[PDB]
């Protein structure tokens, strides 16, 4: 029973506080705009059935983008290979990531 | 050299607290065709150093009855918030510039009621209840149009910034726009702050002392002296919003000093409305706040809500 | 007398903000090179210290796509001191 | 930052003024000393027994109307907007829904105590 | 069908309305005690309060029982007298004269018509004395605590006028059975004079802070209402009669001297 | 994902098993209540805060409004119950078990 | 009307008041020609940024300078 | 008389003007002689941090003008 | 470990829902209920609302003010419990107290962790824009949006408070 | 020696606080509490000297027994003494209050309060002049001037 009164009579109701990719005040971009814009613009139209299996690269894409867990698993690995060379004294970090740089502007 | 500053806030604002105890009793005692201290310094001037001595060599005496986690919080909650009040009161720089200082006022307002709140059921006793259920009966009452006052007033000012509010009354005093919202705001800072007419938590002729009936002297001098402290930092948070001076960027002890004397006067005028009104009953409150003060403050935020817009006159949020 | 005031109040603030947006192009663009410079910075640092590690592909996007993506605050600062990280991540918050 | 700072320190030193008004004097407990207050005679019964409220409706509705400043607060925010008619019938009608609401409070006698 | 769990289970009620089973709602009792500052130093109320509501009031007394009307018996006409200054202690000629009334309608004798005045003259300065307690602490208990000083400067003259005329601030034993004890001192009623000269500006100003105030009103205008047969019926005599509209004073009705 | 996370749903789970599980004391519950309505505002906010979704910031709001607009009405429901009987414990409503 | 309306101005007149400024809130914005300037002033405050247009080639109303005579001025605001 | 509540309202007087003040006087002394940054909005910080990026002395209230370019 | 920040005062946050779930009394209910909201809301003020921060602040505050009123009024007993005057509040505060730094240990020595979902272990600093947001908070624009496109949220809303006042003075009756 | 030095200051510093800070309670019997009143009266005005009233026996420095101690009270004053904290001191005004007075000789009247509280200052009177009950105030005053708390600490 979705009786789909907003569709019918033409009333927006609810379809702007819908998705992240709508009418923003002040034009204001999400962080994930353009990811959930391609999921939308792939996904249009073609059903779930075939939008689950057709456009599932863009989903992830637009997922890892929201919760970041393949970048923070990267940053992790990236930063626990570095304590550990740390630890084995096996490396020293360069002066840009210790402070004395003259930071570009 | 923050901390130095955090000191120079809140140890002159103790002093103040002090010697705001000596001018009560004065200006309350040549109210009443008296005198006030005047043996203990040159014309009363040590007598609040005899008072902070003596409360702190007296023997503390925490009850049988009572919960004593709580019995020793709320006077610390009490000075905690009491201190923390002062720090986004433009003078003419605050210490801490919040974005949204006038909800951290609220806020901090909303959080102070525990204090009295927690000694009146901590301490066990039968008048701390009834001195801690009417501060329950007078919260109640003031916060449904303490936030709407204060709504209204900033619908001129743009934000809730208190340093905004110095460059929205730059032309003309904010009171003449908004005295009806002045004169409900100055009664509803008079029951947020637990002083007379709405005395009504430590009462003391229907109570005995209220909700610091058991609270002998240490903890006492944490609910005293942070009442004293409420009522300075709120004549200055009033000041600010109805009275704001003249700020010279190069200058600024010139905007210090007109605020100070302002908040001055409207401290002496607690003092003056404290020595010359009966008390109300504590329900006599709720049918002000609610039955007089509330329709009308609904009726002024309809009418400043529209009427920026009808001038074209909104100010700025920036 | 607000009316005046207001009014002048908001002539003043579009003034501030045409300022802001006659400047923004330069603060873009040394926007721009600010991050493509902290990322190169990562990424010269990433060979170094990903060498030994089997399996590894250093500069792996971990999206799907090739557009340009946003860089993060743990992909700009992540293998940089707290200095720098309390200031840049939490610093328009704590200050005052 | 200074926040926590600042916090810290008006806690510090609202502590430090207790541990120093407990340790300072001299005491002489006992267990009369510290008996409850009741003004000379013994207490009937405890206090913590309960304390029937009389302002029990308008304590809800409290909960009913603080909730109106989470949602009339944005106000001078909402009058930056560009459609702007829509922004002030929106605020009359939440203005005039708490007034309706308060009306129909006083009407049936809600506002009154109990008893 | 009945199991042994379910063998207690009586059946519902027809209407679906359960009897009350009226728990005893405890009201608290509030030990209004004597050490306080309303409770007129000795007076032990114990209250039931449903919170604050007043739902009885048990006025304990005798804390201030001295035993005065036995150690009466033991004293002589003249040591008697002093212990009637003693009850009603802020209107104390008005209680000697009274008890110097009893003494001189038993011994049929009737003092000198110079006497007579004098007590009345100071009846009504210990009216006024008793009428600045009344009205001053009755605001003092109600929170305007200013009159209250405003008053007791007057208050503390008519004491200096009792403290010239017998030698004693409050308890004179000056008005006696006979008479009085002593003449006036000689420039005593110009001082009198110079006073009630200008006391009616003080109760004007009283009236002032109190009178046509809202606050005032509020505690006041809706509270503690008697009506006329209850007054009568409860033995009240004075204003508490004259607040409800019984036309009676002593003063007129029943002259004395 | 993020580390905060963890512990706002750890604390929706602790108020949910408070609520879940009665201690014959109905304010204590309906503290519950209020809890999982601070947890579910803490979450939903920090997830929009976190994305930059500003068109959801009204999200929380009127969460938060409805929140109270049930907590009210729970002690609208409290009571009647404590007007029936003299305590607020949940083992006095078991009258509907005939 | 004005026996009931002094009636309750009698009885009661912070409601009064209160109805007075209510119904001037109401009504008033509705009567007034100065809020279309409102709605002016708000949709003429530059938040964002003015991000430009790739020319075509026939876009007349469009300047090319922010000083060109085409383009929405703000001399109504200058005066008002 | 009255005035004898004058010295003591002067001493609290005092005791609310040293704060103020003083604050003014150290948000010139920790910012180079003028006043204190006010960053209520990330475009003013983000302009703040770029000066202390460009001061070369990673204090953001020293200045560089046209001495700094050629 | 001062880039954990909203990791720590979630910590705090945690603590206080342990000390008013194992429910002692709602005075101490209360009590923990306004510590885990008033550390809430420095947990949410660290993302940028301060506005959504400070009000769900102040309005629980309103909210546990109210609720002391009743649990004086109502919930009361004549020994209330603070957390160890019964054996069972205390076990298991204790037990959601070790729990939670049980697994505050688990995710700070393997900065990964899966309970039901997958949760990092790097603080929560990493996933922060890197922009900034012009002459706004985002968050005051977006809830200033109630009044502009939020017209039926609004309706809602304001019917719903409207009939919650009138529900309850129906139930609050008796008859 | 330095030590008896820093210790006589010392106590100089808390008998100044204590003798020119004393909060007496609101607490009168009889006639007394009247005149006792009068001595808080703008003529006399006790407020000057620092003296001013707290309700609350935790909060009160000095118990002026104003009046006429009867036996149904003397329980009741005995409490209120005994929630005063430590250092308390007691004011006895009038005779009744002194040794029983014009009910001495009653069956219902503790003859004296010295019976019930430890009594430091007798003011005489039937009502002593709230001159004389001020007199009797600084008496204590003078009284609490001349302790030797640390000094005896610093010797014992
Ligand atoms: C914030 C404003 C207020 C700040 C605090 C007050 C400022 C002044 C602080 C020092 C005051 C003097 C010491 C505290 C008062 C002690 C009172 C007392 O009874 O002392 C007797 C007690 C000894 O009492 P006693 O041993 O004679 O015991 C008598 C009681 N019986 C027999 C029943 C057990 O002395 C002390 O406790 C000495 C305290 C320290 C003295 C100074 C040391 C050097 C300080 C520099
Ligand atoms: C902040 C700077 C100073 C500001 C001024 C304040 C300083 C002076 C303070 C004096 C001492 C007060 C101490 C506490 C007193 C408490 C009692 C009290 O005040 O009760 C409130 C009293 C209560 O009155 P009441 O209690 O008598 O009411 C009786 C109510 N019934 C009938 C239900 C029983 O008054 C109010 O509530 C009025 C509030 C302020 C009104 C402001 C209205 C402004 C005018 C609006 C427009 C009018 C025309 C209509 C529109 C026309 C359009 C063209
Ligand atoms: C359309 C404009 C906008 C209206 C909506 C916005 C309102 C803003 C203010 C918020 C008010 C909220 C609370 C209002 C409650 C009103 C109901 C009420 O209280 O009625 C009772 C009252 C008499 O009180 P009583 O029942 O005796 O109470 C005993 C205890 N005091 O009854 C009365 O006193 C009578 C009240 C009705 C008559 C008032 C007449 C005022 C006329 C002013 C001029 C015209 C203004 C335009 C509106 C039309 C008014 C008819
Ligand atoms: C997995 C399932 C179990 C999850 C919770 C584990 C701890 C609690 C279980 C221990 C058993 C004791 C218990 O909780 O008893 C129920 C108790 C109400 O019983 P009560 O009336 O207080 O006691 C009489 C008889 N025990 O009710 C309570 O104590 C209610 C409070 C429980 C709060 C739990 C919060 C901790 C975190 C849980 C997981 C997340
Ligand atoms: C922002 C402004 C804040 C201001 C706060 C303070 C306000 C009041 C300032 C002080 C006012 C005057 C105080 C007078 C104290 C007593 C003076 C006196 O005469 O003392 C005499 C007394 C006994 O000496 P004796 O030997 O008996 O003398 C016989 C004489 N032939 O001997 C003694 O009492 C011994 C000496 C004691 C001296 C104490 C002086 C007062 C100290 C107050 C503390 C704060 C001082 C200011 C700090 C900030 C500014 C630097
Ligand atoms: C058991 C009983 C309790 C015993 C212990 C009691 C301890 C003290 C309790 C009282 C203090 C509670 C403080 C609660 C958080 C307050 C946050 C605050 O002050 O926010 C206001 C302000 C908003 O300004 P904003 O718009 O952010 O401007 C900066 C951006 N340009 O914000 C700012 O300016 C941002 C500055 C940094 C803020 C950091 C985040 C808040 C830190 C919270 C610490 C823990 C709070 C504990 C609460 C306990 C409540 C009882
Ligand atoms: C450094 C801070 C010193 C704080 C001193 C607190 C003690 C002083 C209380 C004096 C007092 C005041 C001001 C007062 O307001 C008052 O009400 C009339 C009193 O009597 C009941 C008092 O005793
Ligand atoms: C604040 C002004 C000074 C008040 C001092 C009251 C001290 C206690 C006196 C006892 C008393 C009280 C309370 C009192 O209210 C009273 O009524 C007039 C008395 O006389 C019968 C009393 O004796
Ligand atoms: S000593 Fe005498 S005058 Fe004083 S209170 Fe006692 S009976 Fe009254």
């Amino acid at each position: 029973p979705f009786f789909d009164v907003q569709k019918k009579l033409g009333v927006d109701l609810d379809h702007w506080m819908t998705i992240q990719s709508a009418e923003q005040p002040h034009r204001i971009p999400a962080r994930c705009h353009a990811f959930e814009k391609e999921w939308i613009e792939c996904a249009h139209g073609i059903g779930s059935i075939r939008a689950e299996k057709e456009c599932k690269i863009e989903f992830e894409d637009f997922r890892e983008c929201l919760l970041r867990q393949k970048t923070m698993k990267r940053l992790n690995a990236i930063k626990r290979q570095r304590d550990k060379l740390i630890k084995e004294g096996k490396y020293t970090p360069p002066p840009h990531h210790s402070g004395q740089e003259d930071l570009r502007p | 050299m923050f901390m130095i500053n955090v000191l120079t806030l809140i140890i002159p604002i103790l002093l103040a607290v002090a010697f705001l105890t000596l001018v009560e009793r004065k200006v309350l005692g040549y109210m009443q065709f008296r005198k006030g201290p005047n043996v203990v310094g040159p014309y009363g001037l040590l007598q609040p150093i005899a008072d902070a001595i003596k409360l702190f060599i007296k023997e503390p005496l925490r009850p049988a009855t009572s919960s004593i986690s709580m019995f020793i919080l709320a006077p610390i909650l009490a000075l905690t918030l009491a201190l923390t009040m002062w720090i986004p009161l433009p003078m003419p720089y605050p210490l801490i510039n919040m974005n949204l200082g006038v909800l951290f006022m609220l806020a901090m307002s909303s959080l102070a009621v525990y204090s009295i709140l927690w000694s009146g059921w901590a301490s066990n006793s039968k008048y701390a209840l009834i001195g801690a259920l009417r501060a329950v009966a007078q919260t109640i009452s003031y916060e449904v149009t303490l936030a709407i006052i204060l709504l209204s007033v900033l619908l001129m000012n743009g934000s809730f910034t208190l340093s905004t509010l110095i460059i929205t009354q730059e032309q003309v005093w904010l009171i003449f726009p908004a005295w009806p919202l002045a004169m409900m705001w100055f009664i509803s800072t008079l029951a947020e702050t637990n002083r007379a007419p709405f005395d009504l938590t430590e009462g003391e002729s229907e109570l005995v002392s209220g909700f610091n009936v058991e609270y002998a002297a240490g903890p006492f001098a944490l609910f005293f002296m942070a009442e004293y402290a409420n009522i300075i930092m709120m004549n200055i948070f009033t000041t600010t919003l109805f009275l704001g001076a003249f700020h010279n960027p190069y200058m600024p002890e010139l905007y210090t000093i007109n605020f100070t004397i302002k908040s001055l006067l409207l401290s002496i005028t607690f003092l003056w409305i404290r020595a010359s009104y009966p008390r109300f009953r504590y329900d006599q409150l709720m049918h002000l706040l609610w039955k007089n003060f509330l329709p009308l403050t609904l009726a002024l935020c309809m009418w400043h809500v529209s009427l920026p817009i009808l001038l074209s006159s909104i100010p700025p949020q920036t | 007398s607000m009316m005046r005031w207001n009014r002048e109040r908001r002539r003043l603030q579009i003034e501030d903000f045409e300022a802001r947006i006659a400047l923004m192009p330069l603060l873009q663009a040394e926007k721009d090179r600010r991050v493509l410079q902290m990322l190169r910075e990562n990424l010269e640092e990433e060979a170094t210290i990903m060498k030994d590690v089997p399996g590894w592909k250093v500069g792996e996007s971990v999206f799907h796509t090739t557009r340009w993506v946003t860089p993060m605050m743990g992909e700009l600062y992540g293998l940089r001191t707290g200095e720098e990280i309390l200031s840049s991540t939490y610093g328009f918050i704590w200050y005052t | 930052m200074n926040l926590m700072i600042t916090l810290l320190t008006n806690f510090t030193l609202a502590t430090l003024l207790v541990t120093i008004a407990f340790w300072l004097p001299q005491l002489n407990v006992y267990s009369e000393k510290t008996s409850p207050y009741e003004c000379g005679f013994d207490p009937m019964g405890s206090a913590r027994l309960p304390f029937s409220m009389k302002f029990f409706l308008v304590a809800i509705t409290f909960l009913l109307f603080d909730l109106e400043i989470a949602l009339l607060l944005p106000l001078p925010w909402a009058s930056q907007t560009t459609n702007l008619n829509t922004m002030l019938t929106m605020a009359l009608l939440l203005i005039f829904l708490l007034a309706v609401s308060l009306a129909y409070e006083w009407t049936q006698k809600g506002l009154e105590w109990t008893e | 069908y009945p199991t042994k769990e379910t063998a207690h289970w009586k059946p519902p009620p027809w209407n679906d309305v359960d009897p009350p089973k009226d728990t005893l709602v405890s009201n608290l009792t509030l030990n209004f005690g004597p050490q306080h500052p309303a409770a007129h130093g000795v007076l032990r109320l114990v209250m039931e309060l449903s919170g604050e509501m007043v739902r009885k009031c048990d006025p304990h007394i005798g804390l201030l029982h001295r035993g005065t009307e036995k150690l009466i018996e033991y004293k002589t006409y003249l040591q008697a007298l002093p212990y009637f200054d003693r009850l009603d202690y802020v209107s104390m000629m008005c209680n000697e004269q009274a008890y110097s009334l009893a003494v001189e309608k038993l011994l049929n004798i009737q003092p000198p018509p110079r006497a007579q005045w004098i007590r009345v003259l100071f009846g009504e300065i210990t009216r006024l004395l008793n009428h600045i307690m009344a009205v001053t602490t009755h605001a003092l208990d109600i929170g305007a605590m200013t009159p209250f000083f405003w008053m007791f400067e007057e208050r503390e003259k008519m004491f200096e006028f009792y403290e010239r005329v017998s030698g004693a601030r409050m308890h004179a034993a000056y008005v006696r059975p006979g008479g009085v004890h002593q003449d006036l001192p000689l420039g005593l009623m110009d001082d009198i004079y110079e006073f009630s000269k200008n006391f009616s500006l003080r109760i004007d100003e009283l009236e002032e802070m109190l009178t046509n105030n809202r606050i005032w009103r509020n505690r006041t205008v809706d509270i503690g209402v008697v009506t006329a047969e209850d007054a009568l019926n409860y033995g009240f005599s004075g204003v508490m009669l004259r607040g409800s509209g019984i036309q009676w004073d002593l003063r007129k009705t029943q002259p004395y001297d | 994902m993020s580390l905060v996370y963890m512990n706002i749903m750890m604390a929706f789970t602790v108020s949910l098993t408070g609520l879940l599980m009665y201690r014959s004391h109905l304010m204590s519950s309906l503290l519950c209540l209020e809890g999982m309505m601070l947890s579910l505002f803490i979450l939903a906010t920090l997830m929009i805060l976190n994305s930059h979704f500003t068109l959801a910031s009204m999200m929380p709001i009127i969460l938060l409004v409805f929140a109270a607009c049930e907590a009210a009405l729970g002690l609208s429901l409290l009571v009647m119950v404590s007007n029936t009987y003299g305590t607020d414990y949940v083992q006095n409503l078991n009258l509907l078990q005939c | 009307v004005a026996a009931f309306l002094k009636n309750v101005w009698a009885k009661e007149p912070v409601l009064v008041a209160s109805f007075a400024i209510a119904g001037l809130a109401v009504i008033l914005p509705t009567l007034s020609p100065y809020t279309k300037y409102s709605l002016m002033i708000n949709r003429a405050t530059p938040y964002n940024y003015p991000v430009p247009l790739r020319d075509d080639g026939n876009m007349p109303d469009v300047p090319s300078h922010p000083q060109d005579p085409q383009g929405p001025s703000l001399e109504w605001l200058k005066r008002l | 008389m009255w005035f004898e509540v004058l010295p003591g309202i002067a001493v609290m007087g005092v005791c609310l003007f040293i704060p103020g003040m003083a604050t003014a006087r150290i948000h010139r002394f920790s910012n180079g002689g003028r006043e204190k940054r006010v960053a209520h909005y990330s475009y003013q910080w983000y302009l703040m941090e770029r000066d202390r990026r460009v001061s070369g002395v990673n204090r953001y209230y020293v200045s560089k003008g046209l001495e700094n370019i050629d | 470990m001062m880039t954990y920040i909203v990791f720590i005062l979630s910590i705090i946050f945690v603590m206080g829902f342990v000390g008013f779930s194992s429910k002692p009394s709602p005075i101490y209910g209360g009590l923990g209920l306004i510590v885990s909201g008033g550390v809430g809301c420095g947990i949410v003020l660290n993302f940028g609302g301060s506005f959504l921060g400070l009000m769900v602040f102040l309005i629980y505050l309103g909210g546990m003010m109210v609720v002391f009123g009743y649990t004086t009024a109502m919930a009361t007993e004549q020994y209330p419990e603070v957390w160890v005057s019964n054996k069972v509040v205390l076990g298991t505060f204790i037990t959601g107290l070790l729990m939670e730094f049980l697994m505050v240990y688990y995710v700070l020595k393997d900065k990964e962790v899966e309970i039901v979902f997958k949760f990092n272990g790097m603080g929560d600093w990493v996933i922060y824009d890197t922009g900034d947001s012009g002459f706004f908070s985002e968050e005051a624009m977006g809830i200033a949006a109630l009044y502009s496109y939020g017209t039926w949220l609004v309706i809602v809303t304001g019917w719903s408070l409207l009939i919650g006042v009138v529900v309850i003075m129906e139930i609050t009756r008796g008859n | 020696s330095r030590g008896e030095y820093v210790v006589a200051k010392l106590d100089d510093l808390i008998n100044w606080a204590r003798r020119s800070s004393l909060w007496p309670m609101t607490f009168g019997l009889a006639c007394c509490a009247v005149e006792m009143m009068h001595m808080a009266a703008p003529r006399y005005d006790m407020d000057r000297f620092g003296v001013v009233f707290r309700a609350s026996p935790r909060q009160s420095d000095v118990m002026i027994v104003a009046g006429t101690l009867t036996n149904k009270m003397a329980p009741a004053l005995r409490k209120v003494y005994d929630q005063m904290p430590e250092p308390r001191y007691v004011v006895s005004m009038g005779s009744c209050a002194n040794g029983g007075g014009y009910y001495h000789y009653s069956y219902s009247v503790v003859r004296g309060c010295d019976r019930i509280v430890p009594v430091d200052i007798y003011v005489p009177g039937c009502p002593p002049t709230a001159e004389a009950l001020l007199y009797g105030i600084l008496q204590l005053q003078k009284k609490i001037k001349r302790e030797k708390r640390l000094r005896i600490w610093y010797r014992r």
